[PDB]
RNA sequence: UACUAAGUGGAAAAGGAUGUGAAAGUGCUAAAACAGCAAGGAUGUUGGCUUAGAAGCAGCCAUCGUUUAAAGAGUGCGUAA
RNA sequence: ACCUCGAUGUCGACUCAUCUCAUCCUCGAGCUGAAGCAGGUUCGAAGGGUUCGGCUGUUCGCCGAUUAAAGAGAUACGUG
RNA sequence: GGUCUUGUAGCUCAGUCGGUAGAGCAACGGUCUGAAGAACCGUGUGUCGGCAGUUCGAUUCUGCCCGAGACCACCA
């Protein structure tokens, strides 16, 4: 409920996280400071009622799908999934699988790799 | 009526004394009375007062947009003018190339190398083209950003004074404007409609009623404000349209965004 | 209430009924009401 | 004017269109064919209306084959005329439809498109259309 | 021995029909068929493009891959998002 | 080309009007791209009603004004 | 329904019964011209109404169609 998909920068515009009762500044400061190490990469974030919904936040473990674009030797997204630009090594895919290992609701290397393949078969890059 | 316009000016000048927050002008663009106030009932009672106290009885008008004109490339041109007038005869043959392009304005190029025309007739045709660029074939709207390149010309014996070249150039420009099927241009404006998401669905509905541009939303620091690219002609009724659907809970701004070629839905109205 | 010569479910909710051997079509939208056939 | 180029006679006996097929009782080049359960005259107007109804919903991949042609014609006497002057001039061309014959066939396109096209074009003619599948 | 619910019979066309009775091909099911009901229906996934905002769901490329009886860029509804 | 021409009173105007709804209004009601007012569409529905003047022989037709609305088809386009 | 005619260039016109599409004007260049009128040479335009045949070959010859033009079609 009221899930937000936002970047690692500010949190002012998104009318899904700060539209439940959490103050804007008091936590946008904390997010822009703590997540500054991960600013520029999207982190899907979710919320729930604590006892009045004054402050109850959590963020999913960051998926590499946003960085799968640059992993695909690209600098900006592509409409078609049948276009090939560059080649991606296997070590990058292994690091992607291990990075989202605690992110994916399951845990095993083959499933994570196949899921990345599935979300990349549509993105425009075929994983190795 | 002319007397109606004069008494409108007398009423509005005195009405400005009673209410100086509106502005009154005569448009050099259309000649209508341009009255600028802030609301439906406000303008209604303004006209009521000027028809009761000042006894000015006039019907409602209709705002319009100047819809400037551009066009495509011409063949070269073929301009001729042969008439026995002007204290003598007048003969002139001209062929320039006149290319419209919204990047460069009037650039005149001269390419006389065999002596087909003296330099005394270069400035005349330059001036003729410069002053004839101001009118168009669709509705007289200016034909801007066109470059001229003189290539060929011919004059007669001791006849054929200067004005023959200018008249021939004007005829050639008229024919060229007719043949290339010109298109029109209107100033599209950015409208920053302000509403704290209370009437956002109404905003989309009202925008779409004018074929619209609804694509998303953005927030300014205490509210959400939506950018809409809107034509100028449909904004006049859109003011009361937006006011009505938001129930008087929305304000915006109207500024010149950019000049965009008129859609064919506007173009079909010019053919006669 | 409208009259035609053919009645098939135009929408996914346009069910067909025969009240008193009188054929009608009923759907979620009140635009989608007809009776004949 | 779906006119046969050479016509030795243009004023024949009108038509007796009732009768069974004299050939082309099978779908040869197409995959769905239009069978007629009742013969009739068809003027060029109705022929063209049905043809354009089929062609509007005809896809780029599909191809159509005609199995009929207005080999016959029809005259028309104007109003307020006393009976007997010979015969009128042929005003148009008439395709004769024997019952049990196939008039049009379609192929090279998915089945849904074919059946939808046939059901769509079925109401353009008084003849009770019937669908027929691929034959040999 | 059967049909009919229209007084059809005892007036009619194209078309429509989830109509009735019957016949035959085949499937599922008492280890419980279609249900309803009680439920889950998740995941990369605002996948990427589009318009600052179109991102389960305007639309477009792929239209898949995992946990898995099962989960669909989702079955539709509802948003400019 | 049909009974009827050893006659089948036919144009128009007034009067009797009557019938029918494939209803114009009044009415009930459904739906809507039906905010209200103002609507549109549709089913039922004949109980009742559906204006007057100028012009042309004129019902036709034109014009003007007016009413909830100022219907249409029939009776030898009824009525010597 | 017949009796027939008409449609050709940007305007109005002929159309070697098949052997071409043509001036003038609309409009342009040049030439002569006390000036200017003046006249001449020639730039340019042509599904010859459309479709089919016929014809060595079609605008022409034939048929059909469309747009237009005149002849009658409810009585003792």
């Amino acid at each position: 409920i009221a899930k937000i998909n936002l970047l690692g920068g500010q949190a002012k515009p998104g009318p899904a996280l700060a539209s439940v009762g959490i103050n804007m500044g008091e936590f946008t400061k904390q997010f822009n400071e703590k997540t500054k190490d991960k600013q520029g990469e999207m982190i899907p974030c979710v919320i729930t009622a604590y006892n009045d919904k004054s402050f109850d936040f959590i963020l999913k473990t960051t998926p590499v799908s946003i960085l799968l674009k640059q992993a695909a030797k690209l600098e900006k997204g592509a409409k078609n999934a049948k276009t090939i630009v560059g080649k991606i090594t296997m070590a990058k895919a292994k690091e992607i699988a291990q990075y989202k290992l605690v992110d994916l609701n399951a845990n095993t290397v083959e499933a994570a790799l196949k899921m990345v393949l599935g979300t990349a078969k549509q993105m425009g890059i075929e994983v190795i | 009526t002319k007397a109606d316009q004069e008494k409108m000016s007398i009423a509005l000048s005195k009405l400005a004394e009673e209410d100086p927050t509106f502005k009154t002008f005569t448009d050099p663009e259309t000649g209508q009375t341009i009255i600028a106030g802030m609301g439906e009932l406000h303008l209604d009672i303004l006209v009521d007062r000027m028809r009761r106290e000042f006894k000015v009885e006039v019907n409602v008008g209709a705002p319009q947009v100047s819809f400037r004109e551009t066009f495509n490339k011409e063949s070269e041109v073929e301009g001729k003018y042969i008439k026995q007038s002007g204290g003598r005869g007048q003969y002139g043959h001209v062929k320039i190339r006149f290319e419209p392009n919204k990047d460069k304005g009037f650039e005149f190029v001269d390419k006389i190398v065999g002596g087909r025309i003296p330099r005394e007739y270069i400035k005349p045709v330059q001036a003729g083209l410069e002053n004839a660029m101001a009118s168009g074939p669709l509705a007289g709207y200016p034909m801007i950003d066109i470059k001229a390149t003189l290539f060929d010309g011919s004059f007669h014996e001791v006849d054929s004074s200067e004005m023959a070249f200018k008249i021939a150039a004007s005829l050639a420009l008229k024919e060229a404007g007719k043949v290339c099927s010109p298109v029109l241009l209107e100033p599209i404006m950015a409208i920053e409609v302000t509403v704290p998401e209370q009437y956002f669905g109404d905003t989309m509905g009202d925008i779409s009623s004018r074929r619209g541009l609804i694509e998303g939303t953005e927030q300014r620091d205490n509210v959400q404000v939506i950018k809409a690219k809107v034509p100028l002609k449909e904004m006049f009724g859109y003011a009361t349209d937006l006011r009505s659907f938001s129930q008087g809970r929305g304000n915006y701004v109207m500024q010149f965004s950019h000049y965009a070629e008129t859609p064919k839905s506007v173009v079909n109205e010019i053919i006669a | 209430m409208k009259v035609r010569a053919s009645v098939k479910p135009i929408c996914k909710d346009c069910k067909i009924i025969k009240r008193h051997q009188i054929v009608r079509v009923i759907c979620k939208t009140q635009k989608h009401k007809q009776r004949q056939g | 004017m779906l006119q046969p180029k050479r016509t030795k006679y243009r004023k024949p006996h009108n038509v007796s269109y009732e009768g069974k097929a004299k050939g082309n009782s099978y779908v040869a080049f197409g995959e769905y064919g239009l069978v007629a359960t009742k013969g009739n005259w068809i003027d060029a107007r109705a022929i063209e209306s049905a043809r354009i109804a089929i062609s509007k919903c005809l896809g780029k991949t599909g191809k159509m084959w005609i199995r009929i042609f207005p080999h016959m014609s029809k005259t028309k006497k104007p109003l307020e005329v006393r009976m007997g002057s010979g015969k009128g001039n042929p005003e148009f061309w008439v395709a004769v439809v024997k019952q049990g014959t196939v008039m049009f066939e379609v192929a090279n396109i998915p089945e849904s498109q074919m059946i939808k096209a046939l059901t769509r074009a079925g109401h353009k003619l008084p003849v009770t259309w019937k669908i027929l599948k691929r034959e040999e």
